[PDB]
């Protein structure tokens, strides 16, 4: 019942 | 788009620009908008009537943006302050379905080839700026990294009243015009 | 103008065949540029220009990150085409045939709008035989509200009698639907 | 250009350290990398490459991407160690071999007792030159002469014994050729002789 | 580790060709790479989830393929000579990988004729009782002459054993024509013992050298054998 995403990492 | 497959998704369209500064949140599935999170209100936003039946944290969204902020900082700082380049948009307008004088229908205006992402459409009717019954999507993303976005004027087409659509843009030297009439 | 700096992170999922195929391609872009890269197939960051070489390689070098994004095309791309197969990939929505004659009468267009999925196939036939040369279509028309368009033009000479039929194949459509117009005179 | 080796072939004694350098013109590349392929054979990895210094037996590769240089040392080279040593370099949808640096490492004869023997064949008038026991610093010249061969120099190592030797080999069919005459082109004034 | 088959071929100019290379156990990737003297390693093709991933820049008559069990195979539709080379693939877990796992070769010979194929005729020379006197050790010296290609592989027997202890072969044969191209070889080899080993009348010296010449298919008109792969062998026992 819910769509998964992808995280964004930092850079540092 | 040179990878070939049967479908194509993005989960999700991350986008963060200096210029606001802005960002947006959007999945897509085969090139259409699933939804957009609303970051200033923190609100999922379905454009899809069948997808209203799922639940997407916004907070999800807003961290990730975040990061974005984040590292867009960083690259600034690398890139020795390399800027966007404006690419000179195309605008198109067409009707949803054929034209029947009285009858229902709905102008739709695409503008393709947008970058950066700032862009202004707005609907004229002989010069007066038309409000009422206007929506648009979000920033739908290309593979090429520019981007699209379709503006729509619910209308009754009528023998004597023509249609602008007028769309502002840095890769532009003037607002462009694209007229239609039935 | 207005300067603008603009980051752009894309986690995309690619499927053929079902879920026979599925890759995953996370994307990070500052401008139009791509500079980094994570694509399943590879199993790790790739820097696609010097200005993603730090970020790949840091990335890269931990441990948790790399397992974590390894496991994302089964985590991601599969949870949510588990979703897709419920909604976006069942939805049906029946084209909308229209023929209308033009100029430059010596033109049809058939008018196949409000359909989905993009999958269609339009043919013109006159007399029942299948048009070929003097058809002009434009390409698929993408409205943005989950529904597609497409006008496939037919030059034609038309003869007293004769029949024009438009016949479109849709994905939601047990048989596929022909829209006729007969010519009334000669042209 | 993409991937620059030392050229020439590096002749060092067993014992010496090797250093084995590399230049690659693409900032953007991303991983590195040294094979090792011996002749006519397939190559192998050898080791990864990293600017902290990766550091396996006698063997240590580093990167320096401010000069863009790759570098390999192999401490206390032995025998073994001949090869030739591939710098691998990998940017963006694109892996380069490098064309290798060839090295070939000499024993160090201790006490060297050169000669040239004369070898009978065991099933029936045909016969070989055996020059063998010399010294490592000692070259041997292919013949001019369409009659008469003379293979390039070669170590054995008779391990259980811990001794090795140099000895090369000529032959002829032709009946005027002599031992004493085989090995004139390539000689030592020690030289046995019997 | 990584198999490849035939591991030696010798085809004439025109002749079709597919090699096959079957990757480590679990590995998705598969590259061929072309080795000739000169070059180096030249870049063919990548193999990944049973389609193309990569390519290099050879002509159209260098084809590739990958099955489901990751098994590749190379094909060149019309061989040209200098198609000769050492054709190596390599396989990795995953696409695109550095740390590459490389099959042993095959090494593919193209003439135009061949009439000019020969197996080696192999002697094996006795140790000089000169050395034996004066180092107290045996050297045995084995040639290998008149072979094409150089599709050779030499090895020593003691006793029914192999032995590596004490040999050494020549990295590169000799040509018996050093002008052409399609000229015989010739190969030397040493094995050296201990004289009291030699002395022993009940050691078993042999020679044993692998030659790869023609296949079965293969058409033979001429006179003599037709060279086709064989062992071809000499040996010595020891006197007192
Ligand atoms: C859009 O219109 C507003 C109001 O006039 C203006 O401030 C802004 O600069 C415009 N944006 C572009 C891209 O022209
Ligand atoms: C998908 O399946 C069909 C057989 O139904 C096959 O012909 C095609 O090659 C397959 N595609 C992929 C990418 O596996």
């Amino acid at each position: 019942a819910t769509p998964l995403l992808m995280q964004a990492l930092p850079m540092g | 788009e040179d990878i070939v497959a049967d479908h194509v998704a993005s989960y999700g369209v991350n986008l963060y620009q200096s210029y606001g500064p802005s960002g947006q949140y959007t999945h897509e599935f085969d090139g259409d908008e699933q939804f957009y999170v609303d970051l200033g209100r923190k609100e999922t936003v379905w454009s899809l009537p069948v997808l209203r039946q799922f639940r997407f944290d916004p907070q999800f969204a807003l961290t990730n943006i975040a990061v974005l902020k984040h590292n867009l900082n960083s690259l600034i700082k690398r890139s020795n302050s390399t800027a966007a380049t404006n690419e000179v948009p195309e605008v198109t307008v067409f009707s949803k379905s054929p034209v029947t004088l009285g009858q229902p229908n709905i102008l739709i205006c695409l503008v393709d080839n947008i970058f950066p992402p700032v862009v202004n459409i707005t609907w004229l009717s002989n010069g007066h700026s038309v409000t009422e019954g206007v929506s648009e999507t979000s920033f739908l993303s290309k593979s090429d990294h520019s981007f699209f976005k379709i503006s729509y004027l619910t209308l009754l087409p009528s023998a004597e009243e023509s249609y602008d659509c007028k769309v502002e843009h840095w890769g532009l030297d003037k607002p462009l015009l694209k007229h239609w009439e039935p | 103008s207005p300067e603008d700096f603009v980051y752009q992170f894309k986690g995309m999922c690619y499927f053929t065949n079902g879920t026979e195929r599925v890759r995953l391609v996370s994307r990070s872009i500052y401008n139009r540029e791509e500079i980094v890269r994570f694509d399943s197939d590879v199993g790790e960051f790739r820097a696609v220009t010097l200005l993603g070489l730090p970020a790949a390689e840091y990335w890269n070098s931990q441990k948790d990150i790399l397992e974590r994004k390894r496991a994302a095309v089964d985590r991601v791309c599969r949870h949510n085409y588990q979703l897709e197969l419920r909604t976006t990939l069942q939805r049906r929505v029946e084209p909308t045939v229209t023929i209308s004659p033009s100029r430059t009468h010596n033109l049809l267009v058939c008018s196949v709008t409000d359909f989905y999925p993009a999958q269609i196939k339009v043919r013109w036939f006159r007399n029942d035989q299948e048009e070929t040369a003097g058809v002009v279509s434009t390409p698929l028309i993408r409205n943005g509200d989950w529904t597609f368009q497409i006008l496939v033009m037919l030059e034609m000479t038309p003869q007293r009698g004769d029949v024009y039929t438009c016949h479109v194949e849709h994905p939601s459509l047990q048989s596929p639907i022909t829209v006729e117009w007969r010519a009334q005179s000669t042209g | 250009k993409e991937v620059e080796q030392d050229p020439g072939p590096f002749n060092v004694p067993e014992g010496a350290t090797v250093a084995f350098n590399c230049t690659y013109s693409n900032s953007a590349s991303q991983s590195f990398f040294w094979y090792r392929q011996d002749c006519r054979k397939e190559p192998k990895l050898l080791m990864s490459v990293y600017s902290s210094g990766n550091e396996d037996g006698r063997f240590t590769a580093q990167l320096n991407r401010a000069s863009q240089y790759i570098s390999l040392l192999i401490r206390d080279s032995k025998l073994s160690d001949s090869a030739t040593y591939l710098c691998v370099v990998m940017g963006f949808q694109k892996l380069v071999f490098g064309t290798g640096t060839r090295l070939l490492v000499s024993p160090n004869i201790q006490n060297p007792d050169p000669a040239v023997y004369q070898l009978r064949d065991s099933k029936s008038d045909k016969s070989v030159c055996l020059f063998t026991d010399f010294d490592s610093q000692t070259n041997v010249s292919q013949s001019k002469d369409s009659d008469v061969y003379i293979t390039d120099k070669c170590v054995l190592d008779m391990r259980s014994m811990d001794f090795k030797s140099n000895s090369a080999v000529a032959w002829s069919n032709k009946s005027d050729f002599a031992c004493a005459n085989a090995f004139n082109n390539s000689i030592p004034e020690d030289t046995f002789f019997p | 580790g990584v198999t490849q088959t035939p591991r030696y071929l010798i085809k004439t100019r025109g002749q079709q060709v597919t090699l096959s290379c079957s990757p480590i156990s679990g590995h998705r990737s598969v590259s061929w790479y072309q080795q000739t003297p000169g070059q180096g390693l030249q870049f063919l093709f990548e193999y990944f989830s049973e389609t193309q991933r990569n390519k290099g820049n050879f002509p159209g008559r260098f084809s590739g393929r990958q099955f489901s069990n990751s098994r590749s195979e190379m094909n060149v539709s019309t061989l040209e000579l200098g198609d000769s080379a050492l054709y190596l693939c390599a396989s990795s877990l995953r696409a695109e990988s550095g740390e590459l796992f490389f099959g042993e070769g095959s090494r593919l010979t193209v003439l135009e004729d061949l009439n000019k194929v020969f197996p080696p005729e192999v002697a094996v020379f006795e140790p000089s009782e000169a050395e034996i006197s004066h180092t107290q050790k045996a050297t045995l010296v084995c040639l290998a002459t008149g072979f094409f290609p150089d599709h050779v592989e030499l090895s020593w027997w003691v006793n029914g054993k192999e032995v590596h202890s004490g040999v050494c072969t020549d990295p590169q044969p000799l040509k018996e024509q050093p002008a052409l191209n399609d000229s015989r070889y010739a190969l030397s080899s040493r094995l050296r013992v201990s004289a009291t080993f030699w002395q022993n009348p009940r050691n078993h010296f042999r020679c044993q050298v692998q030659f790869y010449g023609l296949s079965e298919n293969d058409e033979w008109t001429q006179d003599r054998a037709k060279p086709v792969t064989q062992i071809v062998s000499a040996e010595a026992w020891g006197r007192a």
